[PDB]
RNA sequence: AAUACAGAGAUCAGCAGUUCCCCUGCAUAAGGAUGAACCGUGUU
RNA sequence: AUCCUUAUGCACGGGAAAUACGCAUAUCAGUGAGGAUUCGUCCGAGAUUGUGUUUUUGCUGGUU
């Protein structure tokens, strides 16, 4: 009786299938010794009982044994930057009361009917706007586009990161290109005085301080900004002038000044990388928009973080202060854009203007009167116009045959400048 | 070992000729025309059950299917549709039935009946994309129907309503519990019944 | 994981990625694929493409960063999946590939899923 | 070496099994297409 | 709910081939095997090297 059992025992087949039936059925648990064992926890299409023998087939070639033995700092340092802190409590403190006291002098005339009918307006304006012109600019689309304080000169980026000053009014053809340094342009941006200078954000982890030389052609590099290790996303200059912050993607936001060219204040604090940094216009607070959906404020003088804000569940591409300078609001790839208000704080914070299918790039507010208009660009090739009181969607406007990466509005809000994949640049009536 | 039968030979009717296995060859001939036809078809029956066995078994795998109880997808996929007219019921049934067979949570409201309103869905991606191409391509707004009233059918003409969608992305949560069609008079408590959903803002003027 | 490459990006999450290979597959047994560098890179200066994929921890990366660049002039979204020993299965082959893209017919069976996966992907090419 | 011997030494036939290939079923995976008149926050 | 497509698994029925099918504590190989070209370019996965069986593998039945 023993060499018959033997023989069938000693067989592969045999002494596979005895093991099949000790081991658990369910997929669950099936599943989870595999995932343990580090093999692949499924395979191409199979049922169950298909999986279940893997197992085995596992188990056995192995010889292995059953499920049964399977189973926060204050960082100190940088004085010289302290002295900056002082400078922009002065600053902002002062900048701050005179907002305020500018806010409450308006509320006291009331007079409700010039105001509704001024939004009224306002709608019809935004109802009729077309397009001008296009453009050209490069091969590779167009990353960033700014106005200069006096909107008489775009300057376009392409994903190439070479930058060419075009002529508001007319946009033709252009003043004078150069092919900058670098390849993949981030942001660019205007220091708020002079129009003399800009800045300019990409791939290469350097930020370029250009002189804009009067009619010339002749852009002329001030300083290069080092530190930073990955793409820079967005850089933005203080509302007072004298310091530019960067933000790039390895969780560094780093503010800098113009005249040294040093680096200021380090900050940490987000998880992956940090898509946007944005100035609000006391100069007292910045918010960082990141790539982990946390929109976080800051603020500068005590280096402290103060109210983070849960709203995004996908990356936050822009973060857009308003003039008023109570209120920011956010982009991301969920097609949302997100408004808080920080004064409510304990129940006001955020309304959500459903905005655009497919992303969100850049929001903007309307510069003068204070901050009332909203604008943004997704990929869905429109453009939309928003109510900052009641944040009803009130137009849209479709002159782009691809996406938008990036867009920006005149002073005045006669102008809409607005860039794209499209490769043209498109001003808007 | 002989644990198992030794196997006969498989025979056909092409095969029935030549096989001189011991069983009524050429004696009767009509007794071995059965036992071969019959073999065949034996051998073909069981092709069928295997097949109705496996199959019927699935089935009742199916069920614990059933059981199985969602287990949350970290994000929700969302659409949101807006309307003239939903009169039509061929269009209201569908509506009901497609959110109840593909697990699409969400909402339907409108205004009094003849108002227009809106349609909100929520699921994993697979679902919307098969529910907006209904609502889209598949179903005809524009289409006129003669409906049914208390009294008795009288016709109606849609063409002038339209459906264009608004909006679609992503949500940190869906509160809707369950698809909900109602009814709203006013502009205002369809605000308040969204409102309850902290979704005031999916409705656009 | 290692260090994902800086280089890399757009770079596919874990719930994209498998979207993705799944695509791939799918397209290996219409032989709509095309596998390697430079079978990839003779589709483009073609124009047949749909869309690349990429291999994230080729090693090194620079053999394979012209596609980038050749893509952004012929307007081709691509994103580069985490490694090459898993696109090398969903492509049918024992060995490790490092690139490649998925073409056009567009009588095909599986176009559906293709345009769906080529609107994820142009989402992270901000 | 002499001798005794014993002294020149199976064929006809069937079925399954490996290998590709087509037809037809059921399953498992992914994918699609189209149809279903109704709308859950004081007498026992 | 029907219907349709591709892949994989078990399977009835029908064919073709075994100079064919494998194997290796072994060399390379989409980070390009091996080919075609109208000379402009075009296809894209196996090639070496040692080895096992290959007028046959297992299994029954008749007749002497
Ligand atoms: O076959 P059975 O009735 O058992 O199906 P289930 O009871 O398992 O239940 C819900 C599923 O039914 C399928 N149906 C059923 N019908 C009538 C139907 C389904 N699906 C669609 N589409 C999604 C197009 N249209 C229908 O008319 C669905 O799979 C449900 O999940």
């Amino acid at each position: 009786n023993e060499s018959t059992a033997d023989i069938l025992k000693q067989l592969p087949h045999e002494r596979l299938q005895a093991v099949l039936e000790k081991i658990p059925e369910e997929d669950l648990e099936v599943r989870r010794l595999l995932s343990i064992l580090k093999k692949p926890e499924v395979v191409e299409n199979e049922d169950v009982q298909q999986r279940r023998i893997r197992l085995a087939e596992i188990l056995m070639v192995d010889e292995i044994d059953l499920e049964n033995i399977n189973n926060d700092f204050f960082t100190p340092a940088t004085s010289e930057l302290i002295f900056a802190r002082r400078f922009l409590i002065n600053y902002s403190l002062e900048r701050s009361r005179k907002r305020l006291q500018k806010e409450m002098e308006r509320h006291q005339k009331f007079n409700t009917r010039q105001e509704l009918l001024s939004r009224r307006t306002e709608l019809q304006r935004m109802a009729n706007l077309e397009l001008a012109g296009s453009q050209l600019v490069s091969t590779k689309p167009i990353s960033a586009v700014s106005l200069s304080t006096d909107d008489m000169v775009v300057a376009t980026g392409s994903w190439a990161g070479d930058l060419q000053v075009l002529n508001s009014q007319t946009l033709q053809p252009l003043t004078q290109k150069l092919d900058s340094h670098v390849g993949k342009i981030g942001a660019i941006d205007w220091h708020p005085d002079s129009n003399n200078q800009m800045i300019s954000c990409a791939e290469d982890g350097l930020i370029k301080n250009f002189q804009y030389s009067n009619e010339e052609g002749g852009l002329r590099l001030l300083g290069d900004l080092v530190g930073h290790e990955r793409r820079i996303s967005d850089v933005k200059y203080h509302p007072s002038g004298k310091f530019i912050g960067s933000a790039s993607h390895d969780m560094t936001w780093r503010l800098w000044d113009a005249s040294t060219h040093q680096e200021l204040l380090l900050q940490e604090g987000h998880d992956k990388g940090v898509f946007s940094l944005s100035f609000q216009c006391d100069g007292s607070l910045v918010c960082s928009g990141g790539m982990d959906s946390l929109s976080m404020l800051w603020d500068i003088r005590s280096g402290s973080k103060v109210m983070t804000l849960a709203g995004h569940s996908k990356p936050i591409y822009t973060v857009a202060w308003s003039p008023n300078g109570y209120q920011v609001a956010t982009g991301g790839g969920d097609g949302i854009i997100n408004v808080w208000d920080i004064r409510k704080r304990d129940e006001g914070q955020l309304n959500q203007i459903l905005a655009h299918r497919n992303i969100v790039t850049q929001v903007r507010f309307s510069k003068e009167d204070g901050g009332k208009k909203l604008v943004s660009c997704g990929y869905d090739n429109l453009i939309n116009v928003y109510s900052s009181d009641t944040w009803l969607k009130m137009g849209s406007l479709a002159g782009h045959t691809d996406k938008i990466i990036s867009l920006d509005i005149s002073n005045n809000s006669h102008f809409l400048v607005s860039g794209g994949w499209d490769r043209s640049i498109k001003l808007w009536n | 070992l002989g644990l198992l039968p030794k196997p006969e030979p498989k025979v056909k009717l092409s095969n029935m000729m030549s096989v001189f296995e011991n069983d009524q060859n050429i004696t009767d001939p009509t007794a071995w025309e059965k036992v071969v036809k019959d073999q065949v078809d034996l051998r073909k029956r069981k092709h069928l059950e295997e097949n109705e066995r496996r199959h019927e078994d699935a089935i009742k795998r199916r069920k614990e299917a059933v059981n199985m109880n969602v287990e949350k997808p970290t994000v929700y996929h969302c659409k949101v549709f807006q309307f003239k007219n939903l009169q039509n019921p061929k269009i209201r049934f569908k509506l009901k039935m497609n959110s109840k067979e593909l697990s699409l949570k969400g909402l339907c409201l409108r205004i009094r009946d003849d108002g227009p309103g809106i349609i909100i869905v929520v699921g994993n991606e697979k679902s919307c994309k098969f529910y907006e191409n209904l609502v889209m391509k598949r179903i005809k707004w524009n289409e006129d129907f003669e409906l049914h009233t208390n009294t008795g059918d009288i016709k109606m003409d849609m063409h002038n309503n339209s459906i264009s969608k608004t909006w679609e992305g992503y949500l940190q949560d869906c509160k809707f519990k369950g698809w909900f069609m109602k009814v709203c008079n006013d502009q205002d408590s369809l605000l308040r019944t969204l409102g309850q959903f902290d979704s005031e803002h999916f409705y656009s003027p | 994981m290692s260090a994902p490459n800086p280089k890399a990006f757009p770079l596919a999450d874990a719930a994209l990625t498998q979207q993705i290979l799944d695509v791939v597959q799918q397209a290996a047994n219409l032989r709509q694929l095309k596998k390697g560098a430079n079978e990839a890179t003779k589709t483009l200066n073609r124009g047949i493409s749909e869309f690349i994929i990429m291999a994230a921890d080729c090693e090194p990366i620079e053999i394979l960063l012209h596609l980038p660049l050749l893509c952004e002039d012929k307007n081709v979204p691509y994103v580069f999946v985490p490694s090459r020993v898993a696109l090398g299965r969903a492509c049918g082959v024992s060995r490790p590939v490092i690139a490649a893209s998925i073409t056009t017919n567009d009588a095909s069976a599986i176009k559906t899923q293709i345009y769906a996966v080529k609107d994820k992907i142009e989402t992270l090419l901000i």
